[PDB]
């Protein structure tokens, strides 16, 4: 999922002269710089947008180096995983990792990993592609690392919800642009505010799965690569 | 990521529970052996978690170098609960207050809404309160004594028959202590008499414990807490084996000494006194880039000046950034290195961000833009100046540097009327000099430190320099009418030498013959042409204690300047002389300013 | 200053530590620094004090440096004038 | 000087001196020991 | 040093804040620095001429006659006016002292009179002639000035708005304003021109601008150390004292807030009542 | 109970910078020698570390630059002083100009 | 006589210099001498020879908990043990023995949280 954030920051400068003469600009490239690609106050920030609030450059009066800090605050886009989420694509490194983990190409930087008590783990291999879904353990969201940590498993008023309802109808015509035959085999392969949110997350997970199933496999002779999940799948009917 | 700037505003003293000595540890303690071969045993007391005191290692934790570690706190769960023991009053006034068999109180608390919450506590603990019944349990109140032999130990009595209070009898009880007792009793959430418990004391960080004398007695709490077995479910009345008694009161008495022995030397011991953690570490500080030495009196020198011996000069050095306007300046100090003087031995390259020494950079040859060179500090750099006791504001001022390339010479070289700010003599007297490198510090002790500033006293507003001793008697004898041999007067020559070493520019004789006998007032005025004021008073030599004997030239017992022309009178310290209000210095400052004067 | 000091809150305060006490009951940190800074730190850690960081002592105890003098008055770079004129 | 093996001690003054010792005395504890002595040349010193 | 320690920590927490109030954190401990706002070093102790001088002495001096205006009869009453304020307030000084005598010397930024010596002795006209235009737009150009006086604590922005003053701004310059009046009186400027005039009173504000205190600056300090030292030479003086002053034992008793049981040198100095019977020795020892 | 943070409100809450009017403010206009020396060692550090001025007349040391950029009123630092922490979070500052505000001596 | 130059021995504990010329390295500037430049105002020299050219560090601290925190730039560790996720390590110049008599008095259970100046934004 991607949801906007403000965040509030104290930056320093090295260079005050320089940095006033475009301000913006360079708050914008510094707070880039610092800030995406890492978790940070339980968000992963993935792109700046502009600041919202920001302070006049002052001078670091506590010490002699002439320095500035100026604080910012500012909106940036952020990706969140919340409980018992549907991501379609891990991708393993090790093999001498018998604990069983991974990596995720997607944008959503995480380190997955999966226990090694479920009857289709230990069977895996390295390099090829297995969708995961997240356990109820939420998700580290530990700051200055360049990507998340998760755990996860194989898977097996009334306009206050208009929001909510507007986000699954984009997404909707995210299916429909993409190739459908892809969709309609995945999708044989598995086949009031508080209930409305809930429901409304769930309708979420599972399209936003299908889509990013869709995407995870751009050509179709991987699937033929990735075969032996679909009888691990199919087993489990 | 970035650590953005931040300063502290406000600090809460806490006492901190056992959940925040286990949040804040960055690890447990479970074995009691210190070293493993030459480096620090995972898990024991030296564990290098918790800090660094080797360059050998980092913190693991932090992973810095010693200098940019602070240490890391670390937890040691105690087998059997200890009484904090800072909090040994506090307890005891906790326990005398509350009922020991339900966590209600017994005293009557609606009697104390009336009082601040610093007083409630304390007044309630002072009541009596001993034999009274609980109203929500019936349960009686005993009475409670401290030991006779030690501070941290309880004895509760119900009529006579002696229990001793253990630590965990007093946790539960103060776990059965309501939130509205405690707010109602003029105390905070965070000071709940459950923190006053301790099941899991807090190894601090070996930076504040370096050096392999503290860490016996933490060696010695570890061991003895081993010795424990890890379930003492001690209820009230239990009757322990002794040898449990007498391990549990070790534990609890080196505890105790750890935190407050002498309140070896404990934590507590470490804060006062002079010598102490604040008054020493503090409140002062010893600094690098500070020289002291011997003062000595040198009349050719201005009163913001003060003579540097070379040695120290090419001790002290000054950090002067390269940038464009510079470089030019800058090269003959970088040519010179060690050899010669002015000359310079460091360089921080900031590309490297490392500091080379000039005697090992024959091949270097090239500053960059943004390299820092420290280089000696030269004739007309700015120092500051102290003799201790620094009682007055003028103890500590910024006097022009003045090198003395005379290598026989180590003693520091003040003007004599310049003592008057330090209260100084040259019987013996030292004084500390320092020459501030950075550039901050340079404008600040230039523009807002310099002793020109301090020529007005504070204190006193009058003004604190003059002439002192050979000076104010000399200037009576130039300004004195008559000499014995006649009248004060001078020829040409004469007149033309005595301004030979005031520096400044030397005034007009053309208008003289060399037979002209130049007056002694005249010389005087044509100095004070340059700062015309008008001064009249009369002269410490008149005193009518003196004058029915002598005779008192008339034209000596009045001074009197008219625009800078000393008419008549002589100059003594009532004119001329330091500390003196009204005088001519005085008015030189008012008029133009205390560096005229 | 010595008089407006004692007399500031209605009543004569000593310069002992009691009148500190009277005076500035929050500043843990300067009666730590004045005297018996183990008894005073208790009464802190009993109290909850908190203690706002003003003076001289308190942020020097602090390790950071007092707001007066030279730094009593913040400095900010003018944005304004160095696009208009600096480049 | 006294170079002892690194163990070896400096000079540390800032004033040269002249050394004119090289004894190795028993101690109490029958060890061998360094003790060298060096000699400073005073002349009376603007500021003694 | 223990009292000079003590006195430190008692003090120290005393800064001039932005107001030029000696404040501790954010309470106030002074309105006003020195309640005249102004730094120890920029104070020179000049005579005020009009203090001592009879009814009809000051009518002979400081009246001007050479003009019918009732402007300057109206100036002689507020010279009288600021003698009678110094006498009130000074004689009530005297009389809750022990021997702190009336004088007619006070320190204050600028002296005035030397200002006017200066810009007379570097006049190119002497004895300007009679010109009554001038002279009424001297006078009130200086009564301007004193009027914008308190202004000098403020800013100049303050004064071009006009915006009220404080009481205790205008209480602060009020003898800054009497010394000016007095210096500046119409029968002491007569050889001054207005452009001379207009010169004196830019380079008074300008010394009493210069002369203020900073803000930021540390008084409490400052305080601390200019009472420590003289309790030094204080003591050292207690040979010559004999009741019991000796030793720190006085400042003891003042710093630390003894109480009246605490004190060994107590007095009283009480004044007989009926200002004419007290002037004989014989019904004063009765 | 309770490890003295999960009840700590420790973090305060952010404060928005209110700068009073240019006819309203009631401090002097003239700097103050603490200030003046803290805009020229401030701007004297940052000549050393950078480097760039706007004067005229070339000097060797940034100490002498800044000084005179304070003294011909082109230095480019604006002093701001604070009269106010309020409880709702509100910080009241009055941004003067070095450039319009007098020089104190310094000399 | 003495004159030391800006490197020397440096307290195992506190990080300071040394005591005297006999140690190498040391001359003290005691309460007085931080009076007197208070008293001055000077505070640029307070700060230069108590910081730079004595034990001076830069402290962390949480800021979201007022606990001192875990941060290194190199090998990168943004953490705090009291937030762990929500930490806000914010940089405070201070010096050594100030962060030492911190956790002398922390050892003795007196927990030390510092509550850091608000962040200040000028309207949008
Ligand atoms: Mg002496
Ligand atoms: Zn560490
Ligand atoms: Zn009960
Ligand atoms: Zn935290």
């Amino acid at each position: 999922m991607i949801d906007q954030k403000i965040f509030e920051t104290t930056l320093n400068i090295d260079d005050p002269t320089n940095f006033c003469t475009n301000v913006e600009a360079h708050l914008l490239k510094e707070l880039e710089n610092i800030y995406v690609g890492k978790c940070f106050k339980n968000s992963f920030i993935l792109n700046i947008t502009g600041v919202i609030q920001r302070s006049p450059c002052f001078i670091m009066r506590t010490n002699n180096s002439g320095r500035g800090y100026m604080h910012v605050r500012f909106s940036a886009v952020v990706s969140y995983l919340n409980a018992f989420d549907l991501i379609a694509a891990v991708k393993i490194i090790k093999n001498d990792s018998n604990i069983i983990l991974g990596e995720s190409l997607l944008t959503e930087p995480v380190t997955i990993v999966i226990p090694s008590s479920e009857s289709q783990n230990n069977v895996a291999e390295v390099g090829q592609i297995v969708p995961v879904q997240l356990a109820n353990s939420s998700v580290y969201y530990i700051p200055g690392r360049q990507q998340a940590s998760a755990t996860g498993s194989i898977f097996i008023q009334a306009l206050n919800l208009t929001k909510l309802v507007n986000i699954i109808e984009m997404l909707l015509e995210s299916r429909s642009k993409k190739d459908f035959k892809q969709i309609c085999f995945f999708e044989k392969l598995y086949y009031a505010e508080v209930m409305f949110v809930t429901l409304l997350k769930e309708i979420i997970n599972y399209l936003q799965f299908i889509n990013d199933l869709c995407d995870t496999f751009n050509n179709e002779q991987l699937i033929k690569r990735h075969e032996n999940i679909w009888m691990l799948i199919e087993q489990r009917k | 990521m970035e650590a953005g700037y931040a300063e502290i505003a406000a600090v809460q003293f806490n006492i901190a529970g056992d959940n925040d000595h286990k949040r804040q540890g960055v690890m447990e303690v479970t074995i009691s052996n210190l070293f493993e071969g030459t480096l620090p045993a995972e898990g024991g007391i030296y564990d290098a978690r918790m800090g660094t005191t080797d360059h050998h290692y980092k913190c693991i934790t932090c992973s810095h170098q010693r200098k940019q570690c602070m240490g890391h706190p670390g937890i040691l769960q105690m087998h059997a609960p200890v009484l904090q023991p800072l909090f040994i009053a506090e307890i005891r006034r906790w326990l005398r207050v509350i009922c020991l068999n339900c966590g209600a109180p017994i005293v009557d608390l609606k009697r104390y809404e009336h009082l601040i919450r610093p007083k409630r506590l304390i007044e309630a603990a002072s009541s009596q309160t001993e034999g009274k019944q609980c109203y929500v349990c019936k349960a009686v109140h005993p009475k409670i004594v401290k030991d006779s032999e030690d501070y941290f130990t309880f004895w509760a009595d119900q009529q006579g028959k002696i229990d001793k209070l253990y630590p965990q009898i007093i946790r539960e009880i103060f776990s059965r202590v309501t939130y509205d007792t405690v707010v109602k009793l003029g105390r905070s959430k965070n000071s709940h008499p459950e923190k006053l418990v301790l099941k899991a004391i807090q190894i601090p960080p070996i930076s504040i414990r370096p050096g392999i004398d503290i860490n016996n007695v933490i060696q010695y709490l570890v061991r003895k807490n081993l010795l424990i077995p890890k379930d003492l479910q001690i209820v009230r009345g239990q009757k322990i084996p002794l040898n449990i008694d007498r391990n549990l009161q070790t534990i609890q008495q080196l505890y105790y000494n750890f935190l407050l022995d002498s309140v070896a030397p404990s934590i507590m011991r470490r804060l006062p006194r002079k010598e102490g953690r604040i008054r020493k570490s503090l409140l002062g500080s010893q600094v690098w880039s500070i020289s002291r030495s011997t003062i000595c009196g040198n009349s050719d020198l201005h009163l913001d000046e003060v003579g540097y011996p070379i040695s120290f000069a090419r001790t002290l050095q000054v950090a002067e950034t390269v940038q464009h306007y510079n470089i030019n300046r800058l090269m003959p100090y970088f040519l010179n290195g060690k050899r010669q003087y002015p000359g310079c031995s460091r360089v921080y390259k900031q590309i490297t961000q490392s500091v080379h020494d000039i005697e090992g950079l024959k091949q270097d040859f090239r500053l960059e833009v943004g390299d820092i060179l420290y280089r000696d500090v030269v004739t007309g750099d700015v120092a500051f100046f102290n003799r201790q006791p620094s009682l007055e504001r003028s103890s500590i001022g910024v006097h022009r540097i003045v090198v003395l390339e005379n290598p026989k010479i180590s003693t520091f070289q003040m003007n004599v009327s310049a003592c008057a700010w330090y209260n100084a003599d040259f019987d013996g007297d030292q004084m500390n000099l320092w020459v501030p490198w950075s550039v901050m510090s340079r404008v600040e002790a230039e523009l807002l430190c310099s002793v020109r500033n301090w020529f007005i006293s504070t204190k006193s507003s009058g003004p604190v320099n003059g002439q002192v001793q050979d000076s104010t008697v000399g200037s009576f004898l130039l300004t004195r009418t008559n000499t014995p041999m006649g009248k004060n007067v001078m020829n040409k020559l004469h007149a033309m030498g005595l301004f030979q070493t005031t520096q400044t520019d030397p005034p007009c004789f053309a208008n003289y013959s060399p037979t002209d006998l130049l007056d002694g007032k005249s010389v005087v005025s044509m100095l004070l042409r340059q700062t015309p004021i008008n001064y009249q008073r009369a002269p410490t030599w008149y005193s009518e204690v003196y004058a029915p004997y002598m005779h008192y030239n008339k034209q000596d017992i009045s001074t009197q300047i008219r625009n800078g022309e000393l008419i008549e009178g002589v100059l003594d310290k009532k004119a001329v002389g330091a500390g003196s209000s009204g005088g001519i210095y005085h008015l030189i400052s008012r008029r133009y300013g205390p560096q005229q004067a | 200053m010595y008089a407006d000091l004692m007399t500031r809150t209605g009543q004569v305060t000593s310069l002992e530590k009691a009148g500190l006490n009277a005076r500035e009951p929050s500043n843990v940190l300067l009666r730590m620094a004045l005297s018996s800074p183990v008894q005073v730190l208790t009464d802190a850690a009993v109290d909850s004090a908190v203690n706002p960081i003003y003076g001289i002592a308190a942020p020097t105890l602090m390790g950071s440096v007092p707001r007066i003098g030279t730094m009593y008055s913040d400095i900010i770079m003018d944005e304004k004038y160095i696009t208009e004129n600096y480049k | 000087i006294i170079g002892k093996v690194d163990r070896s001690v400096m000079y540390g003054f800032d004033e040269p001196a002249v050394v004119d010792a090289v004894m190795r005395p028993h101690g109490p504890n029958d060890e061998i020991f360094g003790l060298m002595r060096l000699r400073y040349e005073r002349n009376l010193n603007i500021g003694d | 040093g223990y009292a000079n320690r003590k006195a430190i920590f008692g003090l120290q927490s005393c800064i001039v804040d932005y107001y030029r109030r000696v404040s501790i954190d954010t309470r106030l401990v002074q309105q006003l620095y020195g309640e005249d706002g102004l730094d120890a070093r920029q104070l020179e102790t000049v005579r005020f001429e009009t203090i001592m001088l009879s009814d009809q002495e000051l009518e002979d001096k400081f009246k001007y006659t050479g003009i019918q205006s009732p402007l300057f009869e109206e100036e002689f009453s507020r010279l009288k006016k600021d003698r009678d304020k110094y006498r009130q307030i000074f004689l009530n000084v005297e009389n809750f002292n022990f021997s702190q005598l009336l004088t007619d010397v006070r320190q204050v930024p600028v002296n005035v009179a030397s200002i006017v010596k200066n810009i007379l002795l570097s006049s190119t006209s002497g004895v300007l002639p009679f010109d009554e235009k001038s002279i009424l737009q001297k006078y009130a150009m200086v009564k301007t000035f004193c009027k914008n006086l308190p202004y000098v604590f403020i800013n100049n922005i303050q004064e071009r708005l006009q915006t009220p003053i404080p009481v205790y701004l205008k209480r602060a310059a009020s003898l800054m304003r009497m010394l000016i009046r007095i210096e500046l009186a119409t029968v002491k400027t007569l050889n001054i021109t207005c452009e001379q005039m207009s010169a004196i009173l830019d380079l008074i504000r300008l010394q009493y601008t210069q002369s203020l205190i900073n803000y930021g600056e540390a008084v409490g300090i400052l305080a601390a150390q200019s009472v420590s030292e003289p309790l030094t030479q204080y003591m050292l003086d207690s040979h010559h004292r004999s009741t019991n002053k000796s030793g720190i034992v006085r400042p003891q008793e003042i710093f630390s807030a003894k109480p009246v049981e605490a004190e060994q040198s107590s007095e009283m100095l009480l004044r007989l009542k009926n200002p004419e019977v007290e002037t004989n020795k014989t019904y004063a020892q009765e | 109970e309770s490890p003295s943070i999960c009840e700590g409100f420790v973090q305060a809450s952010s404060q928005t910078l209110v700068i009073i009017p240019d006819n309203e403010r009631i401090t002097s206009n003239v700097l103050t020698t603490f200030e003046a020396t803290r805009l020229v060692a401030v701007r004297a550090q940052q000549l050393a570390i950078n480097g760039s001025t706007m004067l005229k007349k070339k000097y060797s040391s940034p100490i002498d630059i800044a000084k005179q950029e304070l003294f011909n009123r082109k230095i480019p630092l604006l002093v701001m002083r604070c009269i106010k922490v309020t409880p709702e979070g509100q910080k009241i500052v009055e941004i003067w100009n070095p450039r319009e505000m007098g020089i104190p001596l310094l000399d | 006589r003495y004159a030391v130059a800006s490197y020397g021995p440096t307290d195992a504990l506190t990080g300071q210099p040394l005591d005297g010329k006999r140690s190498h390295g040391g001359l003290r500037l005691g309460e007085m001498e931080h009076w007197v430049l208070t008293a001055q105002g000077a505070m640029q020299t307070i700060i230069e020879k108590s910081h730079d050219d004595s034990d001076g560090c830069i402290s962390y601290i949480c800021r979201n908990c007022g606990e001192p925190a875990i941060y290194n730039a190199s090998h990168p560790i943004y953490k705090c043990m009291n937030c762990d996720v929500q930490a806000d390590i914010g940089m405070v110049d201070s010096r050594r023995s100030s962060i030492v008599f911190q956790h002398e008095m922390r050892a003795a259970n007196v927990n030390i949280t510092s509550v850091l100046s608000p962040r200040v934004f000028q309207p949008a």
